[PDB]
C-alpha cells in the first residue's frame, strides 16, 4: 500500500534499540565503572576539540573510497604498534570517536569493526595505566 | 623509517598530550 | 604487568564507542525523524510501564537456558506473522526494548540479531500506518 | 489453533493497546 515510510521506520528502530542496549549496559556498571566511563567521555571530547584540525586531516586520509576496513584499521593502529603510552592510546581512541561521530549514515558495524579485536585489545593492555592517566 | 601519516600524526598528538598533562 | 583492569577498559570502550555511534546517527536525522524517534521512546516506555507483569512473564519464557537466538526470534515474531496491526507492532517493539534493557551483560549482538532482518522488516512494513498510530 | 504463549500474550496486549488508544 503506502511504502514511502518503510525505510524511515527501519532506520529509527535500529537507532532506538541500539540506544536501549547501551542503557541496559550502563545500568549494570557499578559506580566506579560509571566514573571511569565519564572520564573517557570527557577526555575524548577535550582531545577532539583541541586537536580538531589534526584529526580532520587524519580523517580525510581514511575517508577516501579506495580503502577497506582492514586498511583503515592498519593505518590507525600503526602508532600503537610501536608506541603504547597512554597519551597515544587516548589520541587513538579520540580519533576513533571522531570517526564514529562522522559516519552516522554508515552501518554501525563499519565503525565497530575498526575498534573491535586488535585495537581495543591494544588499548586495554595495561588498562590500569590508561585509567590512571585519565583519572 | 617512515610511519604512515595517520600514525605519524597520532604520535605527534600523543607527545603533545603528554606534555600538557604534566 | 598489572592486568587487573584490562577487561574493564575493554568493556567501557565498547559501551563508549557504541554510544558515540548512536550520537553520530541521531545527528544526521532531520527534525521530522527526530520527532518520530522521540515518539518511539515515549510510547515504548509507556507500554513497558503499563504492561510490566505481562512483559515479565513473557521475558521469563525466553530468558531460559535451553534456547537459541533463532528460537527466541520465532517466539517473539509469531504474533506479527498472523496479526500485523500497529498495536501489536508496538507491543512487540516494546517487548524487544525490555529485553535490551535486561540483557546489559550480554553481547549487544544477541539483542540486535533478534530485531534485525525479519522482525524489523515485519514492523517496518506499512511503516506509515505505524507512524500514524504513535504520532 | 494455539500460538506459543509469548505471541498469545503480545496479541492480548495488542488488543488492549488498541482499546485505550481509541
Amino acid at each position: 500500500a503506502a511504502i514511502e515510510f518503510d525505510e524511515i521506520v527501519k532506520k529509527l528502530l535500529n537507532i532506538y534499540i541500539n540506544d536501549i542496549c547501551t542503557t541496559g549496559e550502563k545500568r549494570l556498571l557499578n559506580n566506579y565503572e560509571k566514573s571511569i566511563l565519564d572520564r573517557i567521555y570527557k577526555s575524548c571530547e577535550y582531545i577532539k576539540k583541541n586537536y580538531e584540525l589534526d584529526f580532520n586531516s587524519m580523517y580525510n586520509q581514511i575517508n577516501i573510497n579506495n580503502i577497506t576496513t582492514s586498511d583503515i584499521k592498519s593505518k590507525i593502529i600503526e602508532a600503537l604498534l610501536i608506541d603504547s603510552r597512554p597519551s597515544v592510546k587516548l589520541a587513538t581512541l579520540s580519533f576513533i570517536s571522531l570517526i564514529a561521530e562522522k559516519w552516522g549514515e554508515k552501518n554501525r558495524a563499519k565503525i565497530m569493526e575498526i575498534l573491535s579485536n586488535e585495537i581495543v585489545e591494544k588499548i586495554s593492555n595495561n588498562g590500569k595505566d590508561f585509567i590512571d592517566f585519565i583519572d | 623509517s617512515t610511519m604512515g601519516q595517520v600514525g605519524r600524526q597520532l604520535a605527534i598528538i600523543g607527545d603533545d598530550i603528554n606534555r600538557r598533562y604534566d
